[PDB]
DNA sequence: GCCGCCCTGGAGAATCCCGGTGCCGAGGCCGCTCAATTGGTCGTAGACAGCTCTAGCAACCGCTTAAACGCACGTACGCGCTGTCCCCCGCGTTTTAACCGCCAAGGGGATTACTTCCTAGTCTCCAGGCACGTGTCAGATATATACATCC
């Protein structure tokens, strides 16, 4: 849907072009392979007691997610470069209030600086990866601040066999470089340094691309070998599975009552 | 409906009313009527597409996708409007 | 006798001027380096001469006739004045996006050098298309002569 005149083809080829308030959400979910995983994650995190930030590199994709949560009916708040600083302060204070009904808070990844406090959220969904891994690290550190009362869980959404593979490969190489120079020069191991630098350079010369949505987790060199694994997700969800009988009854009653009240 | 199209169509409206007023002030015009601006935008669009079509023809002759300044200079020169300051 | 108030003098600090020294713009100098110069050779473009035929030119003629010119009249239109109303201009206030400074990677395109081969220039020979002139032929046009008819 980021391309112009692409929603019309999906609507006229699947929902036969009527666009009657239910097939639009189906087209939004089933047009992209990230959106089915995003919908399953959103339902699972709404089922639990979690709040989620969602980071994107494009503000048009933020518009797409905002429309998805508008037709979906989820109290969301948003922040990008178009929002001025007063409404930014209002939105950040509204999300961090103890009586907040907001569930998901959308960001453009490079906006807001380093001074955004996102204390109350727990899950961070990196929808689009950055070329610079420090931008994604700051995005994760928006919620992973000092004094956080919950185990922060980060889900990175990757399109399989696409151009995002080399985006993650370049990000992994830059993290390897930062762990090499910066992390090993902070503030009998000199003999094992000649082995473990060779090990991390063999990691840097290797391609990373050869109970799944659990919000839980049960020496320092092996810690860096984590969070580079790839967990392949298969949906196999057809057109009529989404919008179940609870959601379809709520969507049809709201559409029927809208014609009675006109407006 | 936050989603919309990336493309823009009212780029002729980027030639604003005070820009046309400034161009008329350089032309020595004291008073301007309100229907001048749409006519000026149409005239500018016609002139711009006349120059740009010839420049694009000069570009595709060289098997290029980049419109250089020299192609614009040649396109203006062929129709009888020689422009200095870019040909060197 | 003791304490408080008014008048006047010399020493400490701020500012202007000058000299020594370091930095920006421009010009002299040096080094590469490729294109202008010099020298020689040769082919041909053009100057020159000559003959023939047609157009132009100065100054005059004569005839025709249609265009130009002069004049009178009249009336339509250019122009000036006045009203009116409406729309553009000036100004104050609020918004907003241009502008400048930033990633982030990748492709387009300008050069430098190199290789290769296809295609266009050049040369020779030849033939047919183009330019010019003419015999001939079918369509168009005008009248000669015979038949029906009105007065």
């Amino acid at each position: 849907y980021l391309f112009d005149n692409a929603e019309e083809r999906v609507l006229q080829k699947f929902g036969d072009g009527k666009m009657t308030r239910e097939n639009v959400l189906r087209g939004l979910i089933m047009s992209s392979g990230k959106m089915v995983l995003l919908d399953q994650l959103l339902t699972r995190l709404k089922k639990d007691g979690h709040r989620v930030l969602i980071f994107s590199q494009m503000v048009r994709m933020l518009d797409i997610l905002g429309d998805y949560l508008s037709i979906k009916g989820i109290n969301f708040q948003r922040l990008d470069g178009t929002v001025p600083s007063a409404q930014r302060r209002i939105s950040i204070d509204h999300f961090n209030s103890p009586d907040s009904n907001d569930f998901v808070f959308l960001l453009s990844t490079r906006a807001g600086g380093l001074g955004i406090n996102l204390m109350t959220a727990d899950t961070v969904v990196i929808f689009d990866s950055d070329w610079n891994p420090q931008a994604d690290l700051q995005a994760m550190a928006r919620a992973h601040r000092i004094g956080q009362k919950n185990h922060v869980m980060v889900y990175r959404l990757v399109s399989k066999d696409t151009v995002e593979e080399e985006v993650l490969e370049r990000a992994r190489k830059k993290m390897i470089l930062e762990y090499a120079i910066i992390s090993l020069g902070v503030t009998k191991k000199n003999e094992p340094n000649a082995g473990e630098l060779s090990a991390i350079l063999k990691f840097g010369a290797g391609n990373m691309f050869t109970d799944v949505l659990n919000h839980a987790e049960d020496l320092g060199g092996e810690e860096f070998l984590k969070q580079f694994e790839v967990t392949d997700y298969k949906a196999d969800i057809d057109w009529d599975d989404i919008i179940p009988e609870e959601e379809l009854k709520k969507l049809q009653d709201e559409e029927q009552k809208r014609k009675d009240e006109e407006y | 409906a936050k989603r919309h199209r990336k493309v823009l169509r009212d780029n002729i409206q980027g030639i604003t009313k005070p820009a046309i007023r400034r161009l008329a002030r350089r032309g020595g015009v004291k008073r301007i009527s309100g229907l001048i601006y749409e006519e000026t935008r149409g005239v500018l669009k016609v002139f711009l597409e006349n120059v740009i079509r010839d420049a694009v023809t000069y570009t595709e002759h060289a098997k290029r996708k980049t419109v250089t300044a020299m192609d614009v200079v040649y396109a203006l020169k062929r129709q009888g409007r020689t422009l200095y300051g870019f040909g060197g």
